[PDB]
């Protein structure tokens, strides 16, 4: 029996990708409402580079659909079928901070830039380079956006050229990268079909797309993805210890009692609690998570959490979160390091984790050692890495961010202590 | 083709 809608896309932070609590993107959540809509289940099938996605989309037999935040081209040519637009995006040349603002397109000749393979700005440029023939840039199937990106930032390749969008939700992780100007006027994003005898598929998403325009689904999903956030940003000890004393009071007796009660440095709480709260337990994220201890409601249920904004139940919920997560950690890892790695679990998720372990492994590091592993965590943001991987793209820098931020509050709240 | 894009 079919019952099941096959959706090939890209794994990348922006269509779909894998985070500490199973599969999520853009991409992902509206193709799945749509699969809902149609009482089907929903399969993503992720492609290797462009051409290949393509490639897969039009051979039988051959997933349903393209969702990858793709630009529809030329209409005449049935052989790809576009859908209604989703989201509205402008192409934008990008440079670096320190380096010279490019101003007019000519100005991109003899300058380092790399864009995706066999992608829509592959093709802008190879129409400028015959305005001008010396224009000269590179294109690869090794690297996702986020890669050109990070490129850019540090300084590896000059320029780039990617959709509006792609900024809008990871210029804050780079923060070097700048618009030159806009490169191309505004246009829709859509949904790829093959060509294409029968209308029924194709009817039946634009039936959506339309409707889920005027519920408002897509502003909504625009708003839930499209708005930056993550791991916070460390707060300096100035205002840390404004909150030793303004914040710390109300729950160090219930970080306490929940250390007493697992067996652990109730201090390794607190920090986990600050970097995730600020110690603020209506804290809120439209990712899901809310309370102290930035809970999502599936695991809220499953740590006894009746009531996320509860600080006491947060607390309760999280810390018993963290060092079950700890213990299911393998054997080989030892302390210090296990709660190191617990952290990174936190954050990340363990299956992720566990990509980074096997990466140090081959990579002849120690797969037991946080400070090894967490040279491996950021890779899984780049292309050519995570590919090679089962989970495959996941923003790890932001883990290490994450976990070396908890244990700098870990060791100014253990000196305020300590006796 | 075209296309970063979610
Ligand atoms: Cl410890």
């Amino acid at each position: 029996k079919e019952g099941v809608l096959r959706v090939i896309t890209r794994n990348s932070p922006a269509t779909y990708f894998q985070d500490r609590n199973g599969e999520t993107g853009f991409e992902y959540e509206l193709a799945k409402r749509f699969a809902e809509r149609l009482g089907v289940e929903l399969k993503i099938e992720t492609a290797d580079n462009l051409d290949d996605l393509y490639a897969q989309l039009s051979r039988e037999g051959g997933p349903a659909l393209a969702a990858a935040g793709l630009t529809p081209g030329r209409e005449d040519d049935a052989s790809v079928r576009y859908s209604h637009t989703y989201l509205d995006v402008t192409p934008q040349i990008i440079y670096r901070n320190g380096q010279q603002r490019p101003t007019r397109p000519e100005d991109l000749v003899g300058k380092r830039i790399m864009v995706l393979k066999g992608s829509s700005h592959a093709e802008q440029l190879a129409e400028l380079k015959k305005q001008y023939p010396e224009l000269k840039y590179e294109e690869s199937d090794a690297v996702e956006v986020v890669d050109l990106l990070r490129m850019v930032d540090v300084g590896d390749i000059d320029l780039t050229l990617v959709d509006s969008n792609e900024l809008a939700m990871n210029q804050v992780y780079f923060p070097n990268v700048r618009v030159a100007f806009d490169f191309g006027e505004a246009r829709g994003l859509a949904w790829a079909l093959p060509g294409g005898d029968d209308d029924s598929l194709m009817n039946e998403v634009n039936a959506f797309l339309d409707q889920a325009k005027k519920e408002g689904l897509l502003q909504r999903l625009k708003d839930r993805y499209y708005g930056h956030v993550d791991v916070l940003g460390y707060v300096g000890a100035y205002t840390f210890t404004q909150h030793l004393q303004q914040r710390l009071p109300r729950y160090e007796s219930h970080f306490k009692q929940s250390g007493k009660q697992k067996d652990t440095d109730w201090r390794l709480l607190a920090a986990i609690g600050y970097q995730e709260s600020l110690w603020q337990p209506g804290a809120t994220s439209k990712t899901g998570v809310r309370g102290l201890m930035m809970l999502t409601n599936r695991t809220a249920q499953a740590m006894g959490v009746s009531n996320r904004l509860d600080p006491k139940q947060s607390i309760q919920g999280g810390s018993k979160y963290f060092v079950q997560i700890r213990s299911e950690l393998p054997e080989s890892i030892k302390e210090p390091d296990r709660s190191w790695f617990a952290l990174a679990a936190y954050n990340i998720g363990g299956a992720h984790l566990e990509d980074a372990r096997k990466m140090a492994e081959k990579e002849g590091l120690n797969p037991n050692k946080w400070l090894d592993v967490k040279k491996m965590l950021p890779r899984l943001a780049q292309k050519q890495w995570y590919a090679k991987t089962r989970y495959g793209y996941a923003r790890g820098g932001e883990t290490v961010h994450f976990v070396q931020n908890v244990r700098r509050y870990y060791d100014i709240l253990t000196w305020v202590t300590q006796s | 083709x075209a296309x970063k894009x979610x």
